[PDB]
């Protein structure tokens, strides 16, 4: 019961959008090292998605903003904005190490089903792959092996274990696609594997759950909407 | 250029 | 430059959404005696105001899944939203007792020009109003009557020195309304406030300048937004 | 029920 009063707190935190407080009472229920049921896992990852998205959309805003005083040539402020980034890198780094250490602890050795290998797996390369965005050179190349190792191990597990309409199939294909193209800048290999999950769903798409139809649809939709802007620029 | 990456799924 | 060093620091949290770092820069600003410019007092004000309406939402949401759960019998789940609110109002307390304070102490003091004196006076009623909210029995009405003698005392001052067509003015009008209706529990005067406001704009709305067009008119038109909602079911 | 109050200047 102490492990349901927890879940409740993290949802009362979800509805309230305090999601700090939403990762630490989902923390205690991975270290109590039980395989978490459909609900958890989904909990679990949109804390630490909301958590990590946050500190990433400002990473990424002082990133434009240090690069518009590059051209102004306003070193005085260039170094605030420097100090500024490196601030929130490395919050980005401690929340990535948080969830990719308690995924390697507790989670992945304790996830026995297909399901939740394959989605722990792709969750491991999230977190590696946001280490790469900021990071720069050798440190950026280490996080990117580790990304493409933990998603090549979610992808020979999903392309047995799971069908192509499965959620976390697509899922995984579409950010292993976003992997290729923005970490690897390999965008003939990101539009090769968007076009074959895709195509692999449409061809299974009366299989398609009505419980499963409203999340695939939209990682579908995120698919070709992304395949289209890959191919127009090439 | 950021790219959409798969969303936060749906309660139930 | 330790104070222009500080405006900048606010300036990259406001556009990066770090607004507990926002109201730190702008604080130490405050706390210097100098009368803080246009600018400053707008960063200040967005600052705290996005630090406070966070938790604001929070309280919101949590007391109507409290209401949900009273009806369900739930008791178990009460206790645990019960303790989660309070947690919240405690925070809701000490983020309006620092602006409250920074602004009795420094600001409303230090604040010379007309235009200062109301945006003051008028924030101060705001977050004795935002305290009123949450606020229950004797503690609740001594926040309205505080609520209330800032609001009044920020209207005596606009009435004379800024036109009706100022932005500051329109905005105090608009929150004195909301305040009357939700805190106040009179919403007859609350729309004959609003309007009364609203009407004492558009008379002089050749006296409105191009540079705060756009600040004054989108208030006019939340004013009359209100005014429609408060007057049809 | 919550009502739309003065917003921070742009
Ligand atoms: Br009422
Ligand atoms: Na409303």
């Amino acid at each position: 019961d102490d492990r349901e009063d927890l879940v409740y707190q993290a949802k009362l935190a979800e509805q309230a959008e305090r999601y700090d407080e939403m990762v630490e009472s989902m923390k205690k229920v991975a270290g109590m090292d039980v395989e978490l049921t459909v609900e958890e896992r989904n909990l679990l990852s949109v804390a630490y998605k909301n958590v990590i998205g946050a500190r990433r959309a400002s990473w990424r805003i002082i990133s434009s903003i240090e690069q518009k005083e590059e051209n102004k040539g306003g070193e005085d402020k260039l170094k605030m904005i420097r100090e500024y980034r490196q601030m929130v890198e490395t919050e980005l780094k401690l929340i990535c190490c948080d969830i990719l250490d308690v995924l390697d602890k507790h989670l992945i050795p304790a996830a026995n089903t297909g399901e939740s290998k394959v989605f722990y797996y792709k969750m491991k390369g999230d977190y590696h792959r946001y280490l790469a965005e900021f990071a720069t050179g050798n440190d950026r190349k280490e996080a990117a092996e580790n990304s493409l190792v933990a998603y090549k191990a979610a992808s020979d597990i999903a392309m047995t274990e799971l069908p192509p309409t499965h959620p976390i199939r697509l899922g995984l294909a579409l950010n292993f696609s976003v992997f290729y193209y923005e970490i690897l800048n390999s965008p003939d290999r990101a539009c090769r594997l968007a076009k074959a999950a895709f195509d692999d769903a449409i061809a299974e798409l009366d299989t398609l759950s009505e419980e499963s139809y409203k999340d695939s649809t939209l990682i579908m939709q995120l698919l070709r909407d992304n395949l289209t802007l890959w191919t127009s620029d090439m | 250029t950021k790219y959409k990456s798969a969303p936060a799924a749906e309660k139930k």
